[PDB]
């Protein structure tokens, strides 16, 4: 019947099966855990409250996603949602299913081994091959040739293919996740005055922020504009029965893309910081390149912003070339549904370890001496 | 979900629908003072078949009835000492256990993993199919109850140098 | 709490009585004794020349043989030989606290005499520490069979001291935290960052003095210990030789420290079982 | 590409002025690989060939071989993905051009110069491969002496005594008078 295809990644969990047309096991990438004296102790309750449970008691929970020296350090605490998934969504086993794994570029050294100890030892799946995420957008568009743009909740990279070939020193990833963005964000609550102000309220942030924000289309008409305009301050509801309407932030915040130099951050702004991918590649190719600019992500649903980093694009860029910008509908949603519709090519199993390889020397048949 | 569980313990309620049987006769050539029937077997035609029943190809049951008294034994597709003799470390903590729950074969019987002793006591002591529609349910949990056991234990290899070494 | 000392609590609050009772000058009562520590030690305590005023502690070990054959003795004729004794018979050697033995200070010598175990061992070990420091490959090995399901030597190279290892797995639930553990180990510091190498080897003895992968793909733990002079210097040194001294031995008692508290887990979970049984009704 | 490579050891640390005490560490450091290969199955079984410093709090970073394996793509701009001839094969490219009536000539004048030139196991490697593709008896003595890093100044500081050049000097007047953009065959 099956073999296992997931977003085990960053942002919601978001697997299915093999071939679906949809990601539906799905529920945020992060879990809550009881920050409390049980007051009402022996009330039959289990030490966590997970993505969906967590936010349905986020008020009670401790949560994690560690250094970014990763994404995450101890992964040992998806853990507990590996039998939140197994059973939790899914009551199955992986130790049935050829299963589809995936993992970033340039994961520092011990990663597979670390991995692949459980995924045999423990998950004792019958095979597996791990992947790589940006070409599975690709499939999903029926393509192989172009120039692929992640930014997500977990990381960002920006990925040139020609039909595989993928540039060791143009491909470039980093750490960037929408995860990142409410530090500076949140500060300016004390502008807008609210004595009351935490944590668990930057959910709400990026609520009301997913709900009406916009990247500015020409940022100091914006500020001009702000500076002479409320029409930008726009309603939202807050749990007592408040609203706080507020608006020119929704715009203002949604610069620092351009302006990571607003914590004093050194970084040159977006597609700018972009453009050295293709300045490091072929230069013949460049013309062509024009009708090739795949772009997706749940970071990349806002308005506004299109028009801005194509103008802003071409102030880096030439004329001179036919324009396609790429990207769809639902691009944010879309990535495991292409690499769901992979295993269609039967073919795409054949790479994979057994348990027996895995075994036999250990994963040390793989890891990373191998390249 | 694994849903051919559904077909499959949905059939055993079927067979635990089809002869729910246990019922009492105490003598007729032999002492009044019932046995374990099931155990005491002498001959066919009174009784329910002897049974069993793969899942697939490791696992299966067994169940064996007298008409009045029962076996039931069941089988797991893991075989690795890891598996085995840590869950073991629990079965062996299990049985003295049984002697809190009364109807055990007490005892983790191989070509199976356990084994059961069932019998008509139980149909007048308390209630009605609420007690199949937990015990044949709840045998299930008990095995989920594992991967419980299996995070734990392997955390308890977590727990290794994050003592010795993390003291320094 | 699971700390512990090189002298013995047994010891030094008997023998200090013994020295509180030699200073007010009283009787006896018939001590002897033999036990064992860490590294398959012979103990023995004693009323020795028989009378009212003497007491000799002795210690006995077959690789003793492995050992005398080293020049360890002269740091010890400093800490111990400041004392005055001989070896008795079956034991390697022995400490006579004859009561005038005893100096003006009685205590101060209590401490030092105990920790005398593995004081013996790092009055050996500052060899390859001046190999290390007279920038010395290969020198002089103690190959010893303190054990013998495993083995040991100490070794110098000009920039590190050193130590090796063998020892056999007896059972695979023990192999699969053995292969895995120290790899976050050999590849794990950053919140425990201080230690010098260890390298646990499921295979593999170092080249001079055995040879790598020498086991089973995972049945020989050949254990390698190797030290920066941020421990070999004259300092940090200490702390650290105290650990070894007791390490894998006692690492393999706490092994079943844990092994009990699952039952904690395990009793809350039968227990509830036991809870749950009911519900049928 | 060494700062690419040094996500190996995975703190994401990552800007010039960290890069300023990585080239330190290389130029102290770093030094050519002799049989690399064979150096990395013996980095596999003598722990050895890692090496370390403490940064500037107490915080040692341990870096392995990367020492002498980011010290042979010199002979493989291959490693850098890279259409370029090693090194030896670049120099046998112009060794090629040039000619049996001077091969002796090229084979004794191995001069040196510069910072690169000081680098350990290079001269060694080279001294080797120029010979493993060299005629026999050819004198591949590499002319590397201490401070060929500063031969430059050092050969100044001598020459200056032939005087002579300071009149092959454009002159301040040449130069005032010159209407310049006719100098592109004086200069090149």
């Amino acid at each position: 019947t099956t073999a296992l295809v997931c977003d085990n990644g960053s942002g919601l969990v978001k697997a299915g099966f093999a071939g679906d047309d949809a990601p539906r096991a799905v529920f945020p990438s992060i879990v809550g855990r009881p920050r409390h004296q049980g007051v009402m102790v022996g009330m039959g309750q289990k030490d966590s409250y997970v993505g969906d449970e967590a936010q349905s008691k986020r008020g009670i929970l401790t949560l994690k996603y560690p250094i970014e020296h990763g994404i995450i350090t101890n992964w040992d605490d998806m853990e507990k949602i590996w039998h939140h998934t197994f059973y939790n969504e899914l009551r199955v086993a992986p130790e049935e299913h050829p299963t589809l794994l995936t993992e970033a570029p340039l994961n520092p050294k011990a990663n597979r081994e670390k991995m692949t100890q459980i995924m045999f030892e423990t998950f004792n799946v019958p095979a597996m091959y791990v992947a790589i995420q940006a070409v599975l957008s690709l499939y999903a568009s029926g393509r192989t040739t172009g120039i692929v743009l992640d930014s997500g909740d977990g990381v960002t990279h920006n990925v040139p293919i020609y039909e595989g070939y993928a540039l060791p020193h143009a491909i470039m990833r980093l750490d960037l996740a929408g995860r990142d963005l409410t530090d500076y964000l949140m500060k300016i609550l004390t502008e807008r005055g609210y004595s009351f102000v935490t944590t668990a309220e930057r959910e709400i942030v990026r609520d009301i922020k997913e709900k009406l924000c916009y990247v500015a289309l020409d940022f100091e008409n914006e500020m001009a504009t702000a500076a002479s305009s409320s029409s930008l301050e726009k309603s939202y509801e807050l749990p007592d029965g408040q609203v706080i309407t507020i608006g020119n932030e929704r715009f203002r915040c949604p610069e620092t893309l351009f302006q990571p130099s607003f914590i004093g951050m050194e970084s040159a702004g977006i597609h700018e910081t972009t453009y050295n991918s293709i300045m490091k590649c072929d230069i013949d190719i460049r013309k062509d390149l024009y009708a090739n600019n795949v772009m997706s992500g749940g970071t990349t649903m806002y308005p506004g912003i299109a028009d801005r980093m194509q103008k802003e694009i071409t102030a880096l860029a030439p004329s001179t070339m036919k324009i396609k910008i790429i990207a769809p509908p639902e691009r944010k949603y879309s990535v495991w549904i292409g690499g769901s519709i992979l295993a269609s090519l039967s073919t795409f199993q054949q790479m994979w370890i057994t348990k027996q390889e895995y075994d036999e020397a250990g994963p040390s048949i793989v890891h990373r001496k191998c390249f | 979900m694994t849903a051919t569980l559904r077909p499959y313990l949905s059939a055993v309620r079927a067979t635990l629908q089809a002869a729910l049987c246990l019922e009492n006769f105490s003598s007729q050539v032999v002492e009044r003072h019932n046995k374990p029937e099931v155990e005491v077997r002498s001959s066919k035609e009174l009784l329910l078949q002897p049974v069993t029943i793969s899942r697939n190809e490791k696992e299966k049951v067994l169940i064996e009835g007298s008409i009045n008294s029962v076996r039931v034994s069941i089988a797991v597709k893991q075989a690795d000492e890891i598996e085995k003799i840590l869950c073991h470390k629990f079965m062996r903590f299990m049985m003295m256990r049984a002697e809190n729950f009364f109807i055990l074969r007490r005892k983790p019987v191989e070509g199976y993993d356990i084994s059961f002793l069932i019998t008509n006591f139980h149909t007048e002591q308390m209630y009605k199919h609420k007690l199949v529609d937990f015990v044949i349910h709840f045998m299930e949990e008990i095995d989920k109850e594992i991967s419980e056991m299996k995070l734990s234990v392997n955390a308890r290899a977590r727990i290794v140098a994050e003592e010795f070494l993390k003291n320094f | 709490m699971i700390l512990l000392e090189v002298n013995n609590r047994i010891i030094e609050e008997t023998l200090a009585l013994k020295f509180e009772n030699a200073a007010a000058g009283n009787k006896p009562e018939a001590v002897e004794v033999t036990f064992a520590d860490f590294d398959g030690v012979l103990y023995h305590i004693s009323n020795p020349n028989g009378d009212k005023t003497k007491v000799m502690v002795s210690i006995s070990l077959k690789f003793y043989k492995e050992l005398q054959a080293h020049g360890a003795d002269e740091l010890l004729k400093r800490v111990y030989g400041s004392y005055l004794v001989n070896p008795e018979s079956g034991y390697n050697v022995s400490l006579l606290y004859d009561l005038e033995n005893l100096p003006a200070s009685k205590d101060s010598i209590v401490h030092q005499a105990g920790m005398l175990k593995r004081n013996c061992f790092a009055s050996v070990f500052e060899k390859y520490f001046q190999f290390q420091e007279e920038g010395k490959e290969g020198e002089n090995r103690a190959v010893i069979h303190y054990r013998d399901d495993e083995t040991m030597y100490v070794e110098s190279k000009k920039d590190r001291v050193t130590v090796v290892f063998s020892t056999v797995f007896k059972d695979d639930d023990d192999v699969v935290i053995g292969k895995v553990f120290m790899q976050e180990f050999k590849e794990g510091r950053r919140a425990s960052h201080t230690a010098p190498q260890v390298l646990f080897s499921h295979r593999e003895p170092p080249l001079e003095l055995k040879d790598t992968d020498a086991a089973v793909g995972d049945n020989i733990g050949y254990i390698t210990f190797v030290l920066f002079p941020r421990h070999t210097n004259a300092s940090a040194r200490d702390n650290t030789i105290n650990l070894i001294h007791t390490f894998r031995d006692y690492l393999h008692y706490h092994i079943k420290c844990s092994k009990a508290y699952i039952h904690t887990r395990m009793r809350a979970k039968t227990s509830d079982f036991l809870k749950v049984l009911n519900r049928a009704r």
